[PDB]
């Protein structure tokens, strides 16, 4: 009948992982979705997390994780049993290191169940394009995928531009290993 | 992962049709720790629940969030949550360490028969699950 | 929400109060957003766990239950406690914005919880409403 999965979405504050969860659903055809649940604090900045069930019999299920430095101790609790992860960096000039510290702060929360960057597939999306003072992509990659051993997209996800494609290819990914 | 398919499965469905019989509860789930409903049943008489995966995400989070808590304070786990408004309520335990009972209740449940035969069905599925890993 | 000046202290001292009379170790109130906005430890008792990892995972908690109290047509489930073998723990409401958790062990007799860990809730409610 039905194997589930587990997707999650990781990245620096503001970076736009929750804006992918709502295109998504803004454009999955109800009978292919459930319901999209959000907790989130008064200015919307997620709190614990947003989750969005989907199918593509296998069931996808999308969390997002609250990205602010202080939010740590929900964040590990969202990566428990997380079969795939997409990594949302931002594009701003000012917010590279912000990428590089969640990316260093995901390392130390796999390692706590025992788990590499090795061991659970990893698409890096480099996210917010439009902005005037983007940084180019491959700096961003450089700095979060020193070794350039991840896949990588550019999105625009204010506009759905990336989001789609990002998702087939960690879906895909996480098959490959089934 | 946990594979509930064959006669687990229908062991584990016919715990939680026997749990809502003996308890009057309206909605019995079978859940794991990530969030995904493994079986689940509707007292015939009641009405269509909420969307059974909303309600499976938030329990799971709400277990991992308080088992984190009993953690940082140096214990294995808290006991099992009882949740009371002035009509409704839920009841959660712990199915072993991979799964957890949920049952959805109202003003018509004796909320003692709910923890009693609650509780019974929890070891019942820990059972069913240990058999299923 | 900040608790500053004479509202500070007056939060403090319903802390301290509510920490003599019931036994238990630590007493905090934080906002829904999880930060800590006053807090108190009894001086016989160990150097705390982490009170910020300790009030996020209590803010985010009570963002799911909330949640599925609303689902269920709830307004609010009821104050918590959770207990251990020897450790426990008592949530309840301070107002909308806000939150008072008590930590306790063996020796906090459970009644007194209760009893003053709702009365510190009302009381710090009511200082959390005039501070604004
Ligand atoms: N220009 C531009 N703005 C974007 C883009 N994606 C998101 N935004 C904006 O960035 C802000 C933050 O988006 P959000 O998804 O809430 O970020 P998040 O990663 O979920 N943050 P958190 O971890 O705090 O929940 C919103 O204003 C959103 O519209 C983008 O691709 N381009
Ligand atoms: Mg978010």
């Amino acid at each position: 009948r039905e194997i589930n999965f587990k997707i999650v979405y990781y990245g620096p504050g503001l970076s736009g992982k929750t804006t992918n969860l709502k295109w998504i659903y803004s454009k999955v055809p109800e009978g292919r979705k459930g319901e999209m649940v959000s907790l989130a604090t008064e200015d919307e900045r997620t709190l614990f997390f947003d989750f969005l069930p989907l199918d593509i019999k296998t069931r996808f299920h999308l969390y997002t994780v609250p990205g602010q430095v202080f939010y740590n101790a929900s964040r590990k609790l969202i990566l428990r049993g997380v079969d795939g992860i997409v990594f949302v960096a931002d594009s701003a000039p000012n917010r590279l290191r912000a990428n590089a510290e969640s990316m260093r702060n995901m390392r130390e929360n796999l390692a706590e169940y025992g788990l590499t960057l090795d061991d659970v597939p990893i698409v890096i999306q480099v996210n917010k394009r439009d902005l005037p003072d983007a940084l180019p992509v491959e700096m961003v990659r450089a700095v979060v995928d020193p070794e350039g051993k991840f896949p990588v997209l550019e999105a625009v996800a204010t506009e759905g531009k990336g989001v789609f494609e990002t998702l087939k290819e960690v879906s895909r990914l996480v098959l490959a290993r089934v | 992962s946990l594979v509930l398919y064959g006669a687990p499965y229908a062991a584990a469905v016919e715990v939680l049709e026997e749990t809502l019989r003996e308890t009057g509860a309206r909605y019995a789930l079978l859940i794991d720790r990530k969030g995904f409903v493994l079986a689940h049943k509707e007292a015939l008489w009641a009405p269509k629940p909420p969307p059974l995966d909303t309600l499976a995400t938030l329990v799971a989070s709400n277990a991992a969030a308080t088992q984190a808590l009993a953690k940082l304070l140096g214990e294995a786990r808290f006991q099992e949550e009882v949740h009371q408004g002035e009509r409704m309520g839920l009841y959660v335990d712990e199915a072993g360490e991979h799964a957890l009972l949920v049952l959805v209740f109202d003003e018509t449940a004796p909320l003692g028969k709910v923890k009693l035969h609650g509780k019974a069905a929890a070891a019942a599925l820990a059972a069913i699950a240990e058999e299923a890993l």
